[PDB]
């Protein structure tokens, strides 16, 4: 406890945003991108940082 | 801005909920910038915001 | 603090119909979509602030039981509070009397 891995890349992960109230509905529906407090921005295709 | 022994009522929208877990870590404060208020004038907290 | 007296409904037989939880996530689900619109009523009554009077939303034509709440100021409710005295009051009991 306290110690790391020296070095990790492994930068492929599956980020979501999730909403709370996505209870019941097994349905692929274009959910309406109004009602969230945030967004996960996109991963640029710049120079590796 | 008000005349002489004239009341107002002041409201109040947005900002920090009482934090999720502990709640009585948040706080409202209303004060005015002079160290001796209580001869210009009286300001008294109300219901919710 | 006050809140609304929520109480229980008779204890009938726990029958084990797991079908009852289906039912019980599809109401939550609906109530959680609700839940961001109701929130002026009375059943979404958020925790106050030490006068901090809340508005709240209620349909006229009923009665309805409230609980007097009470918290040491660590703000943990007790086990037992039956040694105290209480006082019940409305602004007008025209509109909304004990």
């Amino acid at each position: 406890k306290g110690v790391h891995f020296d070095s990790c890349n492994l930068d492929d992960l599956e980020w979501r945003v999730d909403d709370s109230n996505a209870n019941n509905d097994n349905n692929g529906g274009g959910g309406s991108n109004q009602e969230r407090s945030f967004s996960l921005l996109p991963l640029q295709k710049t120079n590796t940082p | 801005l008000l005349t002489l022994g004239s009341t107002l009522n002041v409201f109040f929208s947005g900002g920090p909920e009482p934090w999720h877990l502990e709640r009585k870590s948040h706080f409202q404060s209303i004060v005015s910038n002079l160290t001796n208020e209580q001869n210009v004038l009286s300001i008294v907290p109300g219901n919710g915001n | 603090q006050l809140q609304v007296a929520n109480l229980p409904k008779d204890h009938q037989i726990q029958d084990s119909s797991h079908h009852q939880q289906i039912q019980q996530q599809e109401q939550q689900q609906q109530q959680q979509q609700q839940q961001s619109t109701c929130q002026d009523t009375i059943f979404s009554i958020k925790k106050q602030k030490q006068g901090e009077i809340g508005t709240y939303k209620i349909r006229n034509d009923r009665d309805i039981p409230f609980i007097a709440q009470v918290f040491d100021d660590n703000g943990k409710p007790f086990t037992n509070y039956s040694s105290l005295v209480f006082d019940w009051k409305s602004s007008d009991q025209t509109q909304a009397k004990w």
